[PDB]
């Protein structure tokens, strides 16, 4: 759980906003007030481009946050379901582990920061390929996979 | 017609509707270029139907319209630089990843 | 009056393009977590009260 907070529509769940660095970030195609009150009354600044929302975090509440790096060297990354591998360039996981719903959350190092946060997939066998919104310096760079619905 | 020799000058007369005067005079296959400023006249009717032509259309407005001029420049300027700094931006968010 | 109006718009239309010159220039810096604007682009854009 830590410091991710689900977003439902009604009582669907639908995704999950993490709280990265000083952003609340949260992306856009899903739809929900998030289960907090308090976060609910924040302004997002959204953009299509890279389907997500963004705002300052309270910080003067909550200033915990996961912390965040720009560089992916390739390897292996984990997340709640199962583990992840940067195939020089894509995010894959067995086609089990990803399901809709599951748009929003992130995705950790070995060092336990964060560094994409994960919007949908499309998978070429048992693997699945994973439509990221990762991030250089300073500078988001959504990153999707060929036919890849969004979950 | 008139009658012309020598190295003098002649004259002439007209009737415009025109605030300002912008016209050739063909004189004997030679054109010529005749610019002035009309003033309005002191009488508001009179007993004769006007000698010029007609109203000026709407293309025909007097010289220091150049006012018009001046702001459709301005305001094309503004847009001009609008749109090249929109499409500058357009070009570098395309050129993102 | 159709003068005034269209030029009215026209300059309008320029300020809202400029506008949404800012949106798309300035989103990728501030959707970025702990970003940080360069110094010519924080002269440039007027949005500058948000420090995102
Ligand atoms: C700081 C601010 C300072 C600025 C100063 C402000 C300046 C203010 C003034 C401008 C002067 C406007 C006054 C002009 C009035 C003259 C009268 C007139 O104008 O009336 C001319 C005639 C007579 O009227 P009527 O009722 O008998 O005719 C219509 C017949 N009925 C009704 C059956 C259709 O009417 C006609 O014939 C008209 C027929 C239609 C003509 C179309 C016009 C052609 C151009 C169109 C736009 C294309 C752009 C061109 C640009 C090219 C540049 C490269």
């Amino acid at each position: 759980n830590d410091c991710i907070f689900e977003v439902k529509h009604e009582g669907k769940v639908t995704g999950y906003a993490c709280l990265v660095g000083d952003k609340v970030m949260k992306p856009a195609h899903v739809k929900g007030t998030i289960d907090n009150a308090d976060l609910a009354k924040l302004a997002f600044k959204r953009s299509s481009k890279y389907d997500l929302e963004c705002a300052q975090i309270p910080v003067h509440m909550k200033s915990d946050a996961s912390k965040f790096t720009h560089e992916k060297p390739e390897g292996y990354y984990n997340w709640h379901h199962g583990a992840v591998q940067y195939s020089g360039g894509r995010f894959t996981i067995p086609t089990g582990a990803g399901k809709p719903g599951d748009s929003g959350r992130p995705i950790f190092d070995n060092k336990g920061r964060v560094v994409a946060i994960v919007l949908g997939g499309a998978n070429e066998g048992a693997r699945t390929a994973l439509s990221v919104v990762t991030w250089n310096k300073d500078i988001v760079t959504k990153i999707t996979p060929e036919g890849a619905e969004e979950w | 017609e008139i009658e012309v020799e020598g190295n003098s000058q002649l004259q002439i007369s007209f009737s415009t509707a025109l605030a300002s005067a912008e016209f050739r005079v063909q004189v004997c296959s030679t054109q010529v270029h005749c610019a002035a400023e009309c003033h309005p006249p002191k009488d508001h009717i009179v007993n004769y139907p006007a000698s010029h032509t007609t109203l000026g259309v709407q293309d025909i407005s007097v010289t220091a319209m150049s006012w018009v001029q001046k702001i459709t420049g301005g305001v094309g300027l503004v847009v001009a630089v609008a749109a090249l700094i929109l499409i500058v931006v357009l070009c570098v968010s395309f050129s993102r990843h | 009056s159709v003068a005034s109006f269209v030029l009215l718009s026209m300059v309008g239309v320029a300020v809202g393009m400029c506008m949404c010159a800012r949106r798309r220039c300035i989103t990728p810096y501030e959707l970025t977590p702990g970003a940080t604007v360069p110094f010519l682009l924080s002269l440039i854009c007027c949005i500058r009260t948000a420090k995102a």
